C-alpha cells in the first residue's frame, strides 16, 4: 500500500502479544515504543531526539507485525510521547519514500 | 510534536 | 524520486537565499530548522519531541525549494539537532510512504 502525508501515517503493530498504535517515522533510525512488557534481558542505553534525551531499555531480536508485514530486530522502550517505527524496521517490510517526478 | 530520534 | 531507508533520507533544499541538508520526516508535523537567518516578523512557540520541548521561532509563508521542487509554508527556527522537513511540506512536494 501506498500512503499520503496529509495526516500521521499510523499503522497498527503486534509485539509481545499486544496490540498498538505507531507512527512510520522515516526521520527515526530507531524504533522506540512507550514503556510496555516485553519478555527478555535488555540493556541500558541513551537516545536523543529534539528536545534532549531519554533513557531506554534495548531489546534485541524482537519480533513485530507491522500491518501485517514481520520483521525482526531491536526495539527500544522508554519515555517517548509517541510509539515509533524507525529505519531499523521500515527497511524490512519495504518502505520507500518517493516524490515528485518529472522524472 | 516534531519525531526524529538518534 | 524514490527514496530507499537504508540511510537518512537526506535532501538539499534552498531556502532565504541559503543552501542547507535536511531530513525528509514523516515522523513530524512540522518543518524544523536549526538556527538560520531568515527575514521577516515571526512568534514564539514550543513544540515537543523525545527529550522534551524546545521553543522557536515561527515563520509562516516562507518558500523552500525541496530537492528541485518548490513549497510554500511554515517553518520553524530553533534548537533542532538536526534540519527536519516535516509533513507540512511533504505534502506539497507529493511525498508517499509506500510498502
Amino acid at each position: 500500500p501506498q500512503v499520503t502525508l496529509w495526516q500521521r501515517p499510523l499503522v497498527t503493530i503486534k509485539i509481545g502479544g499486544q496490540l498498538k498504535e505507531a507512527l512510520l517515522d522515516t526521520g527515526a533510525d530507531d524504533t522506540v515504543l512507550e514503556e510496555m512488557s516485553l519478555p527478555g534481558r535488555w540493556k541500558p542505553k541513551m537516545i536523543g531526539g529534539i528536545g534532549g534525551f531519554i533513557k531506554v531499555r534495548q531489546y534485541d531480536q524482537i519480533l513485530i507485525e507491522i500491518c501485517g508485514h514481520k520483521a525482526i530486530g531491536t526495539v527500544l522502550v522508554g519515555p517517548t510521547p509517541v510509539n515509533i517505527i524507525g529505519r531499523n524496521l521500515l527497511t524490512q517490510i519495504g518502505a520507500t519514500l518517493n516524490f515528485g517526478g518529472s522524472s | 510534536e516534531t519525531f526524529y530520534v538518534d
